């Protein structure tokens, strides 16, 4: 059997990788929302 | 990509030259590349003089700093067949070279060609006696390490305690001729920055005195490095003889330039 | 022919024993 | 006066203090071609694969630099320097006639 | 024309505050006008 | 008088050598700024790519851990000396003096944001670089990593590495990076031009986050991981001159006065005329602070 | 006087303490002299007062550097019989002591008498595990030395591949410990610069979060060495068990001392 390390952790780390860079999208959206106020 | 060990299987690259005068060319490159840049906002006909008088300073002062970090001092080499390594009756034919500096010698074994015995012949060792570092403890060092013969023989003839004096002789040439050159370079320093001052006679003075100090520099190496008894360099079939290399050179270059100057600025003033 | 046909023994007593290199060295 | 000693022992009673040999303990002709390598170039002619010989070819050289050749004064007469003192592989040749 | 308009002044005081490039037009002529030993201008590079 | 010129050649060399004549300062402090920027890049580089064959670094990641090796130094080099640039009263002391003629203090604000503009490109960079490092330390065995990280790893069979998790918030590298990255977002997008034009308190309020933001950096590289932290290195002078020109501005008693006339001139200028404090004593051409 | 050899026959001298506290102890006396010196001059009634807010500084400031650097955080000591050195059977009766520190451990090895089996045992070995630091060469060179068996059984319990893991959590809470007491003592001095100005607020706040700071070392120390599975150190027929030492309790005292001043100096600013 091929041990696989990575096996089922794709998924996660591309969602940790998109949060990484929507940090700037989330601030933007925080500070669109507050210049509304 | 993975699966595979290991992820990068080329082999690993070495650095091409020694990194501090890499070091040292590479930061004054990027400080004539910067006043070149900046040589269009020059005003007007003072540029080929500003140009000439900017790298001039440069030369002098990468001079001084090379020069002084340079191991090329006292340079030979000779091709020979000489024993390689232990248990191992082989010889290999190859360049060996002795590159006496200031704080060290470099021993260079380069075969002819490099590849000899399926092994690559390219060593370039240094064995420092600068202040604080132990000669004798680096040369035990390589003979545990289990350098080529021809490398440990070059450098046992440097040990302090080998019955022809060059360790002693070449120590004390290094350390003071390294002295007087960071006094000249801290003359050029001053130089440079009273030649900014309205005073160009001072500049013009303490340029001359790097330049005096570039020349008791090379002639105190001279005097002590020639007051050695003859130690005899002798590998394979062949004796090896060491002369004044091109740092030797470039300094008297660079210190007969700078004393030149300095005459020529206090003559000038002298008639303007 | 290299009439040096061995390897010519040290004269400081290194690497004459193949894995105790400092053995009957001078300093030892 | 004590003599030379490894410099790795002898600071912690399991490793107690251990002299250092100052020649090859190999009986390798030492005492007559040197203890290292430069000494054997300096007991060398280097003509016709001959240890240097004074004006005498019966003699090596007479000593001369003061690394060569233990130059301890005579007992008797009180002459010092390495004036007759022959040069041997071993550092010590000249104790006795 | 200044050393010609005022001909018993001596030493001419000029003070440049502007644009790196104009101010050393200023010293420039200055420097030019000095070459003739007639007076003095002594230039400054003022920047209030 | 004047004259016109030809767009192709005589015009455009003519705007290029104007804009050297005058910008020559800024030529110089620039190309020396970014010159130590990338020697300490280089530097780094070097060591990663020629002298770090002993530890097989780069065996598992090459391009990765020189790009964020390279620009974490470049980075610690940047976040110090950024503070330099707001020494408001050293950059006043040194406005007049001759140090003026080769360094263009009056743009040190200006500076001031290109060094941030500047260093969150490369801050991205090294993050990217962890990424791809992150993934191949997820992906090399057990033994490997234990070479890599002997202080944070023991080879004991197991075979099996970390997840990309426990490198991203399981390790203290990971989680002051990540938060770093979050105080980077904010700061950055509020503090932006746009969002200034927008408001003012909210600037600040984001702004002030350079404290947390050097608490981050002084932990972040704490842990030892590659290499020994050298950021305190780089930002203990630059913070020692920055308190004590903080020290120095709150040492001064700012008045506090009122208006008297205020006219809307022409080209969009305000004429502000206001009430003089009872002992200002002032020579001319001289310049003050308002709030 | 000569004709004798050695000039000086005497035993060399052993310093009494260790010199980084001694040295502490000895600038921090220096500078309380200089102020005692000084306080004639000191105006009127705020003398004593003054003579207060001096010492105190003064002691925070020593406990913070003496803390950071002493090796007395987690203290133990068992007398017993062990075996003392190799190629002998014969046995010891000593104390034993581990003083596990921010930077490493002091082993101490003293005999019951001191003089046993006709050789002085008064040991007391540092191993460090620094940042920078290799413990695991300096338990090899101490392997090599041939250091008593106590000893070299205490050093290689905190090796990084012992099986129960000292070393990690040690080294861990070490670092961390140092790095905020690092932190603390740049509060303190700021404190007392702050205290110099006019805004005594601020420096109240200040020597709040020296306080603070003091604290939050002291619960880390208490955190990562709590982590640790229990390491049984075994000598002879008795266990040695570790404690918080006195480095432990000063901290706690200064921290507390400094956060009751600080929280004295913001309630009394409110209310004055
Ligand atoms: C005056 O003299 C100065 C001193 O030389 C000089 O300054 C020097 O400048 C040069 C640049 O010009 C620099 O020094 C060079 O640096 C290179 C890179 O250094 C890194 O890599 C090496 C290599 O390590 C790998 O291999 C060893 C075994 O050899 C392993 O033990 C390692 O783990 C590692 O193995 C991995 O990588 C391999 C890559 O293929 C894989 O195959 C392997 O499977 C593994 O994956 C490291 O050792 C270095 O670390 C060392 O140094 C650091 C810092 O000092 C220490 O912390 C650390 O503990 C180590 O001690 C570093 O990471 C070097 O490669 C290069 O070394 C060669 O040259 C020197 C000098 O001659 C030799 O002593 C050395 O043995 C090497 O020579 C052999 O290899 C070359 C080609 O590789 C051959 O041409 C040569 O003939 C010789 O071959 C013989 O041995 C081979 C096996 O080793 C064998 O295959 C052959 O067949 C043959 O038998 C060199 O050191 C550096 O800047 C300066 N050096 C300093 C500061 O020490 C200065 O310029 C001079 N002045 C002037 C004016 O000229
Ligand atoms: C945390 O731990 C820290 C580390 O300990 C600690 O910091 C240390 O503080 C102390 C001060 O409190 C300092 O360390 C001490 O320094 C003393 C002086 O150091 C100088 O002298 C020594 C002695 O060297 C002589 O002897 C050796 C052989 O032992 C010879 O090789 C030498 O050539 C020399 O011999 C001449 O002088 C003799 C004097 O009588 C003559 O008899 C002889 O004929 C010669 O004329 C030197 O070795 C020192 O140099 C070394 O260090 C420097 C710099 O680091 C290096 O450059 C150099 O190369 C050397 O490595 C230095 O010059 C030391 O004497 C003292 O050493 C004793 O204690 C340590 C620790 O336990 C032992 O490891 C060491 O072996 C010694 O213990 C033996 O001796 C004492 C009494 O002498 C006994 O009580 C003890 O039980 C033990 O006896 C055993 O061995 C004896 C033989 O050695 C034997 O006779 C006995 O019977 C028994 O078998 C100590 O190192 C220093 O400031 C710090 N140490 C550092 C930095 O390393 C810190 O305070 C701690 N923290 C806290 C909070 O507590
Ligand atoms: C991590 C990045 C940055 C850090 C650490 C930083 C640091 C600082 C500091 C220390 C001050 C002075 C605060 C004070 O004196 O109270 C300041 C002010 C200021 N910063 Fe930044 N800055 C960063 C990025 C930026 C960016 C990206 C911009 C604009 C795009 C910017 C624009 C300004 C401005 C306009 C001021 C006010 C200038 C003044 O009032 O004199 N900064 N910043
Ligand atoms: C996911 C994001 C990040 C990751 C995974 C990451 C990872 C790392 C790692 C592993 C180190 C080595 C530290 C050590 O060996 O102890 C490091 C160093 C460093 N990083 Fe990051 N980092 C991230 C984001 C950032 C950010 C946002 C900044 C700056 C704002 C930054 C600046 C630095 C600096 C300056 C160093 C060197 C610190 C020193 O040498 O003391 N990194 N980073
Ligand atoms: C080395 O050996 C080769 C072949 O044996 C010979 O051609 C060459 O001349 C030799 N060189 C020296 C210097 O003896
Ligand atoms: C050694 O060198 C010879 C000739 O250069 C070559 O044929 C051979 O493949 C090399 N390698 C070995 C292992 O012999
Ligand atoms: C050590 O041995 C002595 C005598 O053999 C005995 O009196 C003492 O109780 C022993 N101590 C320990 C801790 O075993
Ligand atoms: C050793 O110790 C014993 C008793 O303490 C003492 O009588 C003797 O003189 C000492 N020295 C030797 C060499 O035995
Ligand atoms: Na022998």
């Amino acid at each position: 059997v091929v041990r696989d390390y990575f096996e089922g952790s794709g998924f996660g780390f591309g969602v940790t990788i998109g949060t990484l860079c929507c940090f700037p999208l989330v601030s933007l959206l925080s500070a669109w929302i507050v210049a509304r106020l | 990509l993975g699966h595979t060990f290991p992820f990068y299987a080329g082999p690993k690259p070495t650095f091409p030259m020694d990194t501090t005068l890499a070091s040292i060319i590479m930061i004054f490159l990027t400080a004539l590349a910067t006043f070149i840049v900046i040589l269009p906002g020059i005003r007007g006909k003072t540029r080929l003089f500003w140009l000439l008088r900017v790298v001039t300073s440069l030369f002098i002062g990468a001079a001084i700093l090379a020069v002084n970090f340079s191991s090329e001092w006292s340079v030979g080499q000779v091709s020979t067949n000489t024993s390689y390594k232990a248990f191992s009756s082989e010889w290999i034919s190859a360049d060996i070279g002795l590159q006496v500096g200031l704080g060290g010698v470099n021993i260079t074994l380069t075969g002819t060609p490099v590849q000899q015995l399926n092994e690559t012949i390219n060593y370039n060792e240094e064995f420092t006696w600068r202040l604080g570092e132990n000669y004798a403890e680096e040369y035990a060092k390589a003979l545990e390490k289990g350098l080529p013969d021809p490398v440990l023989y070059l450098a046992e003839k440097f040990t302090p305690r080998s019955p022809c004096g060059l360790y002693r002789q070449y120590r004390l040439a290094g350390h003071y001729t390294s002295a007087m050159l960071w006094v000249a370079f801290l003359c050029w320093l001053l130089a440079n920055v009273m030649l900014s001052m309205p005073v160009l006679v001072y500049g013009g003075y303490m340029l001359l005195a790097t330049g005096i100090f570039q020349l008791l520099a090379l002639l105190f190496f001279s005097m002590a490095t020639s007051l050695t008894s003859p130690c005899p360099l002798h590998l394979g079939a062949s004796v090896l003889h060491t002369h004044h290399g091109p740092a030797f050179w470039i300094t008297l270059t660079t210190g007969l330039l700078c004393v030149l100057l300095g005459l020529a600025m206090a003559v000038a003033h002298r008639m303007q | 022919q290299n009439p040096i046909s061995w390897e010519v023994q040290r004269f400081d007593g290194w690497y004459n024993n193949l894995m105790e290199h400092r053995w009957g060295s001078k300093g030892s | 006066q004590r003599s030379r000693w490894d410099p790795e022992t002898g600071r912690s009673p399991s490793n107690p203090r251990d002299p250092a040999n100052q020649v090859t303990g190999w009986l390798d002709g030492s005492a007559i071609y040197g203890s290292s390598h430069s000494w054997s170039d300096a007991l060398r002619s280097f003509s016709r694969g001959q240890l240097a010989s004074g004006p005498d070819p019966a003699f090596p050289r007479d000593s001369q630099n003061p690394l060569l050749m233990w130059a301890a004064p005579d007992p008797a007469t009180g002459q010092n320097g390495p004036r007759g003192l022959y040069a041997f592989g071993a550092e010590r040749g000249n104790r006795e006639p | 024309s200044l050393q010609e308009v005022h001909p018993q002044v001596r030493k001419i005081g000029v003070f440049s505050c502007g644009p790196p490039g104009m101010t050393k037009n200023v010293e420039k002529a200055c420097q030019l006008i000095n070459r003739q030993d007639r007076t003095h201008f002594s230039h400054h590079y003022e920047n209030f | 008088r004047e004259k016109f010129q030809r767009s192709c050649l005589h015009q455009t060399v003519q705007q290029f050598k104007r804009f050297i004549e005058n910008y020559r300062r800024h030529i110089g402090c620039v190309a020396v700024f970014y010159a130590i920027a990338g020697g300490l890049f280089l530097e780094r580089a070097y060591y990663y790519a020629f002298a770090a064959h002993h530890t097989g670094i780069t065996d598992t990641t090459r391009v990765g851990i020189i790009l964020s090796r390279g620009t974490a130094a470049s980075i610690s080099f940047m976040f110090s000396y950024i503070l330099l640039t707001m020494c408001r009263n050293l950059i006043t002391f040194l406005r007049e003096t001759f140090l003026n003629r080769y360094v263009p203090f009056d743009a040190a604000v200006d500076f001031h944001r290109l060094i941030a503009s500047t260093a969150i490109v490369l801050t991205v960079l090294h993050s990217v670089g962890h990424v791809v490092n992150v993934y191949l330390f997820s992906i090399s065995p057990l033994s490997v990593l234990s070479c890599l990280f002997p202080g944070l790893f023991h080879d004991d069979g197991s075979e099996f590495p970390q997840k990309y998790y426990w490198w991203f918030f399981q390790t203290v590298p990971g989680l002051t990076g990540v938060v770093l990255l979050l105080i980077l977002a904010i700061m950055y997008v509020f503090a932006s031009h746009h969002f200034r034009r927008r408001s003012f308190r909210g600037f600040w309020l984001t702004h002030h986050l350079y404290i947390l933001l050097y608490v981050l950096l002084i932990i972040h590289g704490s842990f030892a991981l590659i290499q020994l932290p050298r950021f305190h290195i780089f930002f203990l002078v630059p913070a020692i001159i920055y308190g004590g020109d903080k020290l120095v501005s709150l040492s001064r008693k700012k008045v506090e006065i009122s208006v008297v006339k205020a006219e809307l001139l022409p080209s969009g200028v305000t004429h502000l005329r206001f009430q003089r404090p009872q002992g200002f004593e002032y020579k001319s051409g001289q310049w003050v602070r308002i709030a």
